[PDB]
RNA sequence: AUUAAGAGGGACGGCCGGGGGCAUUCGUAUUGCGCCGCUAGAGGUGAAAUUCUUGGACCGGCGCAAGACGGACCAGAGCGAAAGCAUUUGCCAAGAAUGUUUUCAUUAAUCAAGAACGAACCGACCGGCGAUGCGGCGGCGUUAUUCCCAUGACCCGCCGGGCAGCUUCCG
């Protein structure tokens, strides 16, 4: 975002989930929820997050398949949207990074949804940004923590 | 509904158009008045012809009003009575503002009594000035007159005026200004191009009759004012055939008077006038773009509009519907005038005396005004129109220029000597333009608008001297500070090899100098001296000092800066280098680490979901921001148990430290109690252990208590509570008789839920808030100490402040953002002078969140149920059908004695500003009576930690049991221990029900206790009632009465040392 | 401490493509395929044509200071193959053996997910 | 914090009550003997014992605590074998404990 | 006239489904365009040749636009009279089965003619056993939990109507 003599400064831009942790979760007796928020924080930055979901077999379970209905999905679904915009817009850009590094909106997520349907490997795959506020460079100065040199004139 | 607005818009209109009007008993009478001046003026007596030199024959007792520079004409004066007598102006015109109500008379001069050659050397402006004052001797003693004077019409100083007020009763409904004006065809009108000559140089300033120089310097402004008076009666015959006949023009051009008048725009000389916009509406009658069917509001709609979106002094516009070839051409006025507008006849500017600044703050007023109109919503008539905005109310900084007789040397410095033979004598109107053309170049990227105050029209009795220019009145400057290129210190300019360097060394002068920058670039570049963003505030300070100096040879002793002189009441005792806010970012920093240690700690069986600040310091909003602190360990006692200190009976009160709240939420989890007393067993244990983690993991001081745990880092000490989010919930679990669990409201569920939930919000919202308006913290803080300088600091709670000193930043609706403490200060005592509580609620769109169609619905509902809802309602998102934050707030009481108190305060704190010397105190403001309370009690300065917040500064202070050289500390110092607030308590505890006590908690020495009259009458035996009260015999039966005596003496016992005296009055 | 890079790797069957980038992989540094060391169209893809593609970017990170990479090897990907060409091996092989120190390897082949 | 008060005063025999009744003096509660304890003093002393012990907090806590547990216990215990069976005149009682769900008795269910 | 068919029609109850219609939205890939960095080639074959390139092709980065498509999850599963049906959300109408001590009371079946829609070994041959999809009933136990939203996930027994297997019996 901005240079200061041999230091470039920079701010969060993104986040996503690799090629091969992806390809991994989605195995294929069981469902997979997908869902996507449009969600603007406190300070402006509006965020567009994607969240999935697997379902989990139990322990005793001897049934081949663990899959859920078409409306336990929507049910499922419908948590999901409204924990990731209400843990967004309450907080800045600042507090919602320190929440997602350990992924703390996948694990309230997992606990919610399991009056529905059991689920594990939830998790936040990726966020975006569509649009950012007006660059302030006093906002930049708590996050990395001249007059110039004089010159004899002739 | 639409109908409904517009039927609430047209009834608006119709009552400020009436008020504004006036009646037709009124207009008979001064028909009446009229007529006797006429028949008074038509018989006076005749004098001969008379060298016009020669003034012997005028009797002692009157004064010719022209100052007559150079002595010396070339003419001569013979007095007739007047050919024809003409009412000219707007009463004809049936345009009249209320306030002031002038009518005009034009006096036709006689063609015998002028010369060919009386249009030079000011004979013709001579002449006329004698024959006002020959009329002026005769009509003074007439007793059909109340008041005769003297006066300047049109604005000119060479162009004098008499005035005439009835006696008696009627005296200020009207007052007439008598105009004499030459003969029709008398003068040539291709003699007074602004590029031809009248006045000749060597009759002006030389010696010799006929000296041989260069060509004689055109004079714009003199042939404009001789045609000025050519031209009176032209302008009344246009306006009758095109305004007169449509109904809905007048209240168009009625309703822009007032427009203008509210603004400041209309008054002084070069002030843009309502003969203007008269003018400018029968331009846009010529175009299609305003018809004769329209009404009063869409005209105003419709000629705003043009201001905004027309420059004039760059592209001028002609009413002049003939296209001659040999017709002047608009390029000639716009070399010889800032501001070119034109008339049939092409000559007359009739815009000569408007300046370019006074312009654009017209457009500048005009754009505002567009986007309350374009914009759909309540109140905005009350808003465009009924709102007054003063020049201090509307400007960040003002600057004062006290000496009028330097700005005559800043004349001698500049070239300005063909501008000051233009128009006579008067050096303050020639070097106005070029001053404040120099000031906006180099404050470009500092400043939205400049603006200057206008001199008054002065008004002096005959046989008095003519005021001088220096004595005219006093000269303000308004700046509009813009937010962006407040932060830099520098004004960056070209690089030195380019040839525009050279161009950029001569404006700044020795303190242009060469600067290298990390991108490699060689540049020239000026540096300030500003550490603290108030200092950075006063930058443009700065920058006026040096160029007037430079440019003008005008000191700085002549400049008189008023930019935050009410910093000091937020300041130190002698600290004036920041107001503070350098140190509410320190603390911010802390609290940031705190909470990514808390985002990491390791051992909490649930971890931790969310933290939050609710604290008046993380939003900005606290008074005195805290430092970092050092115990004294020899002032104080250790208990040796655990690590914390204990105050001293011999030493006085310790330094006062006031801890920050924290909110913590956990994880959520279904091993919590579900009973109410059994969740609080839990909580206590989470502080206990939270407490054992932190000293263990990052060696903290942390003191675990039921409620709250108390950590001391980097020399702050925070206050962590932890919540648990179904709490409310249990707490509103109520089992009816009849076998019902139902949920309901309590007043415990109620503050928990505000404690946890609503504050956080809050507190995180104005942060950002902050962020986007940096002066937000220091309006916030100072309408604080206001409010608790007044002694009513009780009841008003600390966000409800806090939210009214937002509603400036988001609908400032009249004017723009505040971007000086000072000026949103002025703001908030307007709104709490003049809001009206009690039918409208306080909107407060903390990041829109809401829209019109909601926010009309939410005032239907409030004036539906006014009665449940608070004296005072707030309305945010987050909080809506209610404000919490004024259900425990002020009483009507003590509301009702705000608003006197603030609008009391507002005026004399307005004239101290706008004083030209500086303020005598600023603290007269801050001060309260101290006459209305029953019984005053005095405390001592030695056991009162916060006695260096005080309003008056003692200069002596007591040792408080800190450590100057900064670093860690091993022992707890004592956390929010001060005596006034703990004897406040046991007062309003105990005598509560009898008396109200008053304190001001930022150095307050003196506690007010008020008696209840309703408490203190007799009144049965009640034994809920005994408290405090004996029984009497006087009337032969048991009653009851509060124990004075006994009350007095009390005040004494309890806060035994800290009180120093009680006396008691009546 | 190590100064590190990211080193483009396209493997077609066709030609080899060797390109180092910096991190943010929008300045580049050096760039040679299989046509500049042999005059041959049968060999641009040869393992012996990449085993020079490698060398000659090797020795020119070395005087910039450049002492790791970063790997990324593509196919031609889309409606074609998703194997490696012959040339990513010997290129691959002789960066490790100029000493260039090798970071994390990652394959950044584009995967189509609908077909066409 | 005290304000004023009222008392409930118990003696051994009933004529020490008459005597408080016939009791004549102007009751000097501070004197040289037993001097009662006000001022700034006070609010050291009452800072003093403020502070709160670690280890009585945690004994309190957990015996509360202790204490709170076998009551949901026996609740739960007593539930389970008074689920079902049927009682005189034949009146069964629905619980959450049954395997069909049942509609709660709240006001919000209700309404709903 | 009586009953109210393991004949039929209708209502009511909670669910269920890539069934249909209208709007809305997201996702990579590919293609083209704009700018930045770098410099002789890039592409294709069995070998080449058509083509693109110093006015910068190919490759690396950022963003914009357009046309298709909806993977993996995806099953011999589901839905529809058939042909056929797969991102998200909102709206409109319809339907199967199950539950029913509701209602009408023979209103029914098969059918040339006629009408709507329409890609591009053998036979109603009684049964059985396992799974599987939906609805319902009963249950020892685990697992979450309900301000709103929601009352489920698993195991066992049982009843129907379906998609299909492995087997028998009868003509
Ligand atoms: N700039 C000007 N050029 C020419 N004439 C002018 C100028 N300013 C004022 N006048 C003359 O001044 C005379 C006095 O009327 P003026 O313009 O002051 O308005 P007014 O009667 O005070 O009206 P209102 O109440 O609407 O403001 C008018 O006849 C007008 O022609
Ligand atoms: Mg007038
Ligand atoms: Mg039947
Ligand atoms: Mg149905
Ligand atoms: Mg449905
Ligand atoms: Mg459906
Ligand atoms: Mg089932």
């Amino acid at each position: 975002e901005d240079v200061q003599g041999k230091n470039c400064l920079t701010n969060f831009h993104g986040m996503d989930l690799t090629r091969d942790k992806m390809c991994s979760m989605v195995k294929k007796w069981q469902t997979m929820i997908e869902a996507h928020v449009d969600v603007k924080t406190t300070d402006g930055y509006l965020l567009r997050l994607f969240c999935v979901g697997f379902t989990k077999k139990r322990n005793n379970q001897i049934r081949k398949t663990s899959y859920a209905q078409h409306q336990q999905v929507r049910q499922i679904r419908k948590k999901m949207m409204e924990i990731m915009t209400r843990e967004v817009q309450t907080n800045d850009l600042k507090e919602v990074v320190n929440k997602l590094i350990p992924d703390s909106i996948g694990k309230d997520i997992e606990k919610a949804c399991q009056s529905i349907y059991p689920l594990h490997d939830v998790f936040v795959r990726k966020v975006k940004m569509l649009k950012k506020p007006k660059f302030e460079l006093g906002k930049l100065m708590e996050l990395h923590g001249e007059t110039g040199a004089k010159v004899e004139r002739a | 509904e639409i109908l409904f607005h517009s039927s609430l818009l047209r009834l608006q209109v119709e009552e400020l158009l009436k008020e504004v009007r006036l009646s037709e008993k009124k207009k008979d009478r001064i028909d009446a008045f009229l007529r006797e001046v006429n028949q008074r003026v038509v018989r006076v007596p005749s004098v001969p012809e008379t060298e016009l030199t020669d003034q012997a024959w005028l009797p002692a007792g009157v004064r010719v009003p022209l100052h007559q520079v150079p002595y010396a004409v070339k003419g001569c004066f013979r007095f007739l009575p007047p050919a024809q007598v003409t009412v000219v102006g707007s009463y004809l015109l049936g345009t009249c503002i209320r306030p002031d109500i002038n009518v005009d008379v034009a006096l036709t001069m006689p063609r015998e009594i002028l010369q060919d050659k009386d249009g030079l050397n000011q004979r013709y402006f001579r002449k006329r000035a004698l024959y006002l004052a020959h009329l002026a001797h005769h009509l003074a003693q007439d007793p059909l007159f109340g008041s005769v004077c003297f006066s300047y019409t049109n604005g000119c100083h060479l162009k004098p005026s008499l005035l005439l007020r009835p006696r008696g009763k009627d005296e200020r409904l009207v007052t007439v200004r008598l105009h004499p004006c030459p003969p029709p065809d008398f003068f040539r009108p291709c003699r007074l191009l602004p590029t031809k000559n009248n006045v000749r140089s060597a009759w002006y300033r030389g010696q010799s009759p006929a000296g041989d120089g260069s060509p004689e310097p055109p004079t714009p402004r003199y042939n404009t004012w001789v045609l000025q008076d050519t031209v009176l009666e032209s302008h009344l015959q246009l306006l009758s055939t095109i305004l007169s006949s449509a109904q809905g023009l007048k209240d168009g051009v009625a309703l822009l008077k007032v427009w203008l008048r509210q603004r400041e725009l209309d008054k002084g000389q070069g002030g843009f006038t309502g003969f203007l916009v008269s003018m400018l509406v029968v331009f846009l009658v010529s175009t299609r773009k305003i018809h004769t069917t329209m009404s009063g509001y869409q005209v105003l709609r419709s000629v705003l509009q043009f201001l905004a979106t027309t420059d004039l002094t760059v592209n001028g516009i002609s009413l002049c519907l003939s296209s001659d070839p040999s017709l002047p051409a608009l390029a000639d006025f716009h070399q010889a005038f800032s501001v070119v507008f034109l008339d049939s006849s092409g000559h007359l500017n009739l815009c000569a005396d408007v300046t370019a600044s006074t312009y654009h703050q017209v457009q500048h007023e005009a754009r505002l005004s567009m986007m309350l109109l374009d914009s759909r919503a309540d109140d905005g008539f009350h808003l465009l129109l009924m709102t007054p905005k003063p020049m201090i109310r509307a400007f960040d900084h003002v600057l004062h220029l006290r000496p009028l007789s330097r700005l005559q040397a800043a004349c001698h410095r500049l070239k300005l000597w063909p501008e000051l033979q233009d128009n006579g004598g008067d050096y303050v109107s020639a070097a106005l333009g070029p001053l404040t053309t120099l000031l906006e170049q180099g404050l470009g990227a500092r400043l939205n608008l400049l603006a200057h105050s206008r001199p008054p029209v002065p008004e002096w009795d005959i046989s008095q001297d003519p005021p001088k220019h220096k004595d005219s009145g006093t000269l303000t400057l308004g700046l509009l500070l813009r937010p962006e290129g407040l932060t830099s210190v520098l004004e960056l300019g070209p690089e030195a090899d380019q040839p525009e360097a050279a161009k950029f060394r001569q404006f700044w002068g020795s303190r242009s100098e060469l600067r290298r920058f990390q991108d490699g670039a060689i540049r020239e570049a000026v540096v300030w001296e500003a550490a603290s963003m108030s200092q950075k505030r006063l930058i443009p300070h700065q920058v006026v000092t040096h160029l007037l100096a430079l440019h003008a040879d005008i000191p700085e002793t002549c400049v008189h800066y008023v930019g935050g002189p009410l910093d000091a009441l937020i300041q130190g005792l002698k600290e004036t280098s920041s107001t503070g806010e350098e140190a509410l970012v320190a603390a911010v920093r802390c609290y940031d680490d705190l909470s990514r240690l808390l985002w990491g700690l390791e051992g909490l069986p649930l971890t931790v979901s969310a933290v939050q600040g609710a604290h008046p310091v993380l939003r900005y909003t606290e008074v005195f921001p805290p430092t970092p602190v050092r115990p004294a360990f020899s002032f104080y006692e250790t208990l040796r148990e655990r690590s914390s200190l204990l105050p001293r009976l011999d030493k006085p009160c310790p330094a006062y430290v006031e801890p920050m709240t924290v909110v913590c939420h956990l994880e959520g989890s279904g091993q919590w109690p579900q009973d109410a007393e059994a969740v609080q067993r839990v909580r206590a244990a989470f502080q206990l252990r939270l407490a054992e983690l932190l000293t263990q993991q990052h060696g903290l001081q942390c003191r675990a208590t039921a409620t709250h745990t108390d950590v001391l880092k980097d020399g702050f000490v925070f206050r962590i509570r932890v919540a648990y989010q179904r709490e409310p919930q249990i707490l509103k679990e109520v089992q009816s008789p009849e076998g019902m669990i139902s949920l309901r409201d309590t007043a415990a569920s109620l503050r928990l839920e505000r404690d946890t939930r609503q504050l956080p919000l809050l507190t995180s919202a104005l942060h950002g808030l902050q962020q986007q308006h940096p002066a937000f913290s220091g309006v916030a803080r100072l309408a604080k100490r206001w409010v608790r300088a007044q002694l009513l600091g009780e009841g008003f709670a600390d966000e409800s402040l806090d939210l009214v000193a937002a509603a400036l930043f988001l609908h400032p609706e009249p004017f723009t953002p505040p971007s000086s403490p000072q000026v949103g200060f002025l703001r908030f005592l307007f709104l709490v002078s003049t809001f009206d509580w009690k039918n409208n609620p306080l909107f407060v769109n903390l990041n829109n969140e809401l829209t019109v169609e909601e926010q009309v619905e939410i005032r239907s509902g409030f004036l539906a149920a006014r009665a449940q809802l608070p004296v005072m309602v707030i309305v945010t998102p987050q909080d809506r059908k209610n404000s919490v934050w004024t259900q425990d707030g002020p009483s009507a009481q003590i509301l009702q004695q705000l608003v006197v108190l603030a609008a009391e305060a507002l005026p004399m704190l307005e004239k101290q500003l706008m004083d030209p010397r500086g303020p005598g105190d600023i603290r007269t403001v801050f001060r309260p009576p101290l006459d209305i309370y029953d019984v005053l009690i005095r405390l001592s300065p030695r056991h009162i930690p916060r006695h260096r917040q005080a309003v008056d500064s003692p200069a002596a202070s007591f040792c408080r049991g800190l450590l100057s050289q900064p670093g860690p500390s091993s022992l707890m110092p004592v956390l929010g221990y001060d005596p006034p607030q703990l004897y406040l308590t046991q007062l309003r505890e105990a005598f509560g029900d009898l008396a109200l006590f008053f304190y001001d908690q930022h150095g307050g020495e003196v506690i007010g206790v008020l008696w209840k009259p309703t408490s203190f009458q007799p009144q049965p035996f009640k034994a809920s009632s005994t408290k405090g009260r004996m029984v009497m015999s006087r009337g032969g039966e048991l009653v009851m009465v509060p124990n004075v005596e006994a009350i007095l003496e009390d005040f004494a016992v309890l806060g035994e040392g800290l009180v120093q005296t009680v006396e008691a009055r009546s | 401490e190590n100064v590190f890079g990211v080193c483009h790797i396209f493997a077609s069957f066709n030609d080899t493509f060797v390109h180092v980038t910096d991190l943010s992989g929008k300045e580049t540094i050096c760039r040679v395929t299989g046509g500049m060391k042999v005059k041959a169209d049968r060999d641009e893809s040869s393992p012996y044509a990449a085993m020079l593609a490698a060398q000659d970017v090797a020795q020119r990170c070395k005087e910039l200071g450049i002492t790791a990479l970063h790997i990324k090897l593509r196919a031609t990907g889309g409606n074609r193959t998703k194997t490696p060409g012959p040339g990513a091996q010997s290129a691959l092989r002789a960066l490790a053996r100029s000493g260039m120190k090798i970071g994390r390897i990652e394959d950044v082949t584009p995967i189509p997910s609908d077909s066409t | 914090v005290p304000g004023f008060q009222v008392a409930y005063v118990v003696f051994q025999k009933p004529s020490g009550v008459s005597a408080a009744l016939a009791l004549k003096g102007p009751l000097l509660v501070s004197t040289e003997s037993h001097p009662v304890k006000s001022g700034i003093h006070k609010w050291i002393s009452d800072y003093a014992d403020s502070v709160p012990d670690p280890e009585a907090l945690r004994v309190e806590v957990d015996t509360f605590m202790e204490a709170y547990d076998q009551k949901i216990a026996e609740e739960e215990a007593k539930a389970k074998e008074e689920e079902g069976v049927p009682d005189e005149e034949g009146w069964v009682k629905v619980t959450r404990r049954g395997r069909r769900p049942v509609l709660p008795r709240t006001e919000a269910a209700s309404l709903r």
